[PDB]
């Protein structure tokens, strides 16, 4: 896409926050001034975050932005950027865009950063095979089946989600930083071949599982497993419950709406060193 | 996140020079940090860094052999160890961190240190 002819920048850029951000990269001095298609293609680079842009309509005229620094806007569409084809660094944190499809056409995008845009479907991400580092911290995901597909992922941010299926992440072997911390994870035998692993966080679980009966004498097998398979002692168990392995037993005469413990291991893949750390939480029917 | 810089000074080419950089406050569990240089006026690039909290460096294609970074990760510090200096490696060295090692070598969403004057004479 072009402009033809010379047009003020407001025109081309409906946003005025986003329009106010084409002038000052450009240097011009109000953004009633004309912008040419050659100076829009000279656009490279354009830092705009916190910026309070509702639409980047307009940017699509931009063909050799590389990098693009939207943090902290008010965004909730991407298809102005769908033909971007030279994009390679893109952060979108803190806004509420949800049309990851849009980027399914970058195919020179390395870095991609979506923190804390509400983000539960991730399934056009599939489409980006050849990214390097992905960000999704701080989003609602459960399903990370398409990462899978991302071979080439060195940096990986699944932070504070919904994640307890790790599975996808077990053939990425090019990981090197793993952040998976506030999660649901109980099973860390996903990781176990990640064998260039640098970096791994693992705190913070939450273990949900699956309502039982209450009964005066509980007995709750343990799930908690490290790379190998074996069971993560728990350390501390609610209501003077106790460790029998491979369960957990208390004695509850009266109901209760539910019985937790928490663990904690040190664990070592590849270089990396973590702990993993979670709370299993098991919730009674009365 | 505050970034405190000690070290630098003058030495004459050939010679050795170290600088420290400790990360306070808020720092998250593993992070990247380092230094980029700048000489005024000039482009600033990156020099050297560690994943602090685990051990992946990256050097600058033009120090990789004669400079060496590495940490006290309980002190939350990370060390530049300067040798065999040259003329081209005076400018103003500054501190910087980011989480994320690969987005660190931006410097645009990194925080940054006041810097620390290196100077090589002859």
């Amino acid at each position: 896409e072009t402009i033809t002819v010379p047009t003020p920048i407001k025109q081309i850029f409906s946003d005025d926050a986003f329009a106010e951000t084409i002038k000052d990269n450009l240097k011009k001095k109000s953004v009633t001034d004309a912008v040419t298609q050659n100076e829009l293609n000279s656009i490279d680079q354009i830092i705009a975050n916190n910026s309070d842009i509702k639409s980047v309509q307009g940017i699509q005229y931009l063909p050799n932005v590389t990098k693009l620094f939207l943090n902290g806007n008010k965004l909730t569409d991407i298809k102005p950027l769908a033909n971007l084809k030279n994009l390679g660094w893109l952060f979108l944190d803190e806004n509420k865009v949800k049309d990851l499809s849009s980027l399914k056409d970058l195919k020179k995008l390395k870095s991609l950063s979506l923190e804390h845009n509400g983000i539960s479907d991730i399934n056009g991400l599939v489409h980006l095979p050849q990214l390097e580092s992905l960000y999704l911290g701080n989003n609602k995901i459960t399903d990370i089946t398409v990462l899978s597909r991302l071979t080439k992922l060195d940096t990986l941010s699944l932070e504070d989600n919904q994640i307890s299926d790790i599975v996808p992440l077990a053939g990425l072997t090019k990981l090197q930083n793993l952040y998976l911390s506030k999660n649901h994870i109980s099973d860390l035998r996903a990781l176990a071949g990640l064998k260039n692993l640098d970096v791994l966080e693992l705190f913070s679980q939450e273990c949900l599982n699956k309502p039982i009966n209450h009964q005066s004498n509980l007995v709750v097998p343990n799930t908690v497993k490290n790379t190998d398979g074996s069971l993560v002692t728990p350390e501390i168990i609610s209501d003077d419950g106790d460790y029998e392995k491979p369960n957990v037993k208390w004695h509850l005469p009266e109901f209760t709406n539910e019985v937790s413990f928490i663990f904690y291991q040190p664990v070592t893949i590849g270089k990396a060193k973590a702990r993993f750390h979670g709370r299993v939480t098991q919730p009674l029917k009365e | 996140v505050k970034l405190e810089e000690s070290g630098g000074g003058s030495v004459q080419a050939g010679g050795s020079l170290r600088l420290s950089c400790a990360a306070s406050g808020h720092t998250y569990s593993t992070y990247c940090m380092g230094w980029f240089r700048q000489v005024p006026g000039k482009e600033r690039e990156g020099v050297a860094r560690i994943n602090v909290g685990g051990s992946s460096t990256w050097y600058a294609d033009s120090v990789r052999d004669r400079f060496t970074i590495s940490q006290d990760n309980a002190k939350n510090t990370v060390y530049l160890q300067m040798n065999s200096l040259k003329l081209e490696d005076t400018a103003i060295y500054y501190c910087t961190l980011h989480r994320f090692c690969n987005t660190w070598s931006l410097g645009t969403l990194n925080v940054w240190g006041q810097g620390t004057q290196v100077t090589v004479s002859s």
